[PDB]
Parts: structure tokens; C-alpha cells; sequence
């Protein structure tokens, strides 16, 4: 086929890759990274509560025997 | 009892974290697959460029032959 | 004692989420590197395309 037609075909499809999948991929990895860290922070706030509830239940288990 | 309301609230937080974790465990492999499908399209584009490059100088030796005559 | 089954389940799910997060935090940089290497290959293809397109239009100028 024609040579200059071949270059513009490649340019157009390459434009579609950058403007759609590659563009979306950049902002998704940014969101995914931030969401993973926020989840871990939530887990780290969660452990302190679970650690305190674990101590509170054991104290109640020992206090249920003395009553 | 306060402790049972506490555990019921903690249960609720974990239900949200389970759904947040399930979403992330679904998007990360999907994004790798989408990135892999992009690189296949780029590889096809790279071979299509080399086919166009050879076609361009097949035309450059043609223009030099339309001039030498 | 219901309170203990609830807390024991919360303990079990929380450990599972912590280990899942460690997997997510390790697989994610591999995804960043793959995204970075894909766009590097696209840009290299793109500048090679202009060199070929304008180089083809320099030769039609003869």
C-alpha cells in the first residue's frame, strides 16, 4: 500500500493507545497505590482496637469466674 | 454491653475492609492484563513501522530512478 | 461465648487482610515498572515514527 498512508495508520492507532489505555492506566495506578496505603492504614488502626478488645474480653473472662 | 457494641462496630469496619480488599485484589491483575494487551498492540505497531520504513526507501530508490531517466 | 466467636473471627479476618495487603504492596511496584516500560516503548516508537514520516517527506521533496 501507500507509504504515507502507512505512517498515518500507525500514528492514529498509537494515538488511541496513549489517549485511552495508557492515559487511564496512569491515573489508575496512582489511585490503586493510594487506596492500598489507605487500606493498610485502616488495618493498622484496626489492630489497635482488636488488641484492646482482646484484652477487655480476657479480663471479663477472668472476672466472670470471681463473681 | 459496651464491648458487644464495640465488637459489632469492629465487625462492620472489617466488612468494609473486606470489600475494599476484594476490589483491590480484582483491579491489580486486571491492570496487568490490560498493560499486557497494550504491549501486544505496540509490538504489532513496531513491526508495522518497519514494514513502512522498508516501503519508504523502496520509494526513495524509485524517486532516484525516476530522476536518472 | 458469642463474644469470643465474634472476636476470634475478627482476629482471623484481620490477619487475612494484613497478608493480602502485603501481597498488594509487593505486586503494585511490579505494575508501576510494567506501566513505565510500556510508555517508554511507546515514546520510542513515536519518535521513530516522526523520523520515518518526516524522513519520507524529505525524500519526496526531491
Amino acid at each position: 500500500s501507500d507509504t504515507m498512508m502507512k505512517f498515518n495508520i500507525i500514528r492514529n492507532e498509537l494515538h488511541n493507545i496513549m489517549n485511552t489505555q495508557l492515559k487511564r492506566a496512569e491515573s489508575e495506578v496512582a489511585a490503586l497505590n493510594r487506596r492500598i496505603q489507605l487500606l493498610e492504614e485502616d488495618l493498622e488502626r484496626s489492630e489497635e482496637r482488636l488488641g484492646s478488645a482482646t484484652a477487655k474480653l480476657s479480663e471479663a473472662s477472668q472476672a466472670a469466674d470471681e463473681s | 454491653s459496651f464491648l458487644e457494641n464495640n465488637l459489632d462496630q469492629l465487625t462492620k469496619v472489617h466488612k468494609q475492609l473486606v470489600r475494599d480488599n476484594a476490589d483491590l485484589r480484582c483491579e491489580l491483575p486486571k491492570l496487568e492484563k490490560r498493560l499486557r494487551c497494550t504491549m501486544e498492540r505496540v509490538k504489532a505497531l513496531e513491526t508495522a513501522l518497519k514494514e513502512a520504513k522498508e516501503g519508504a526507501m523502496r520509494d526513495r530508490k524509485r524517486y532516484q530512478y525516476e530522476v536518472d531517466r
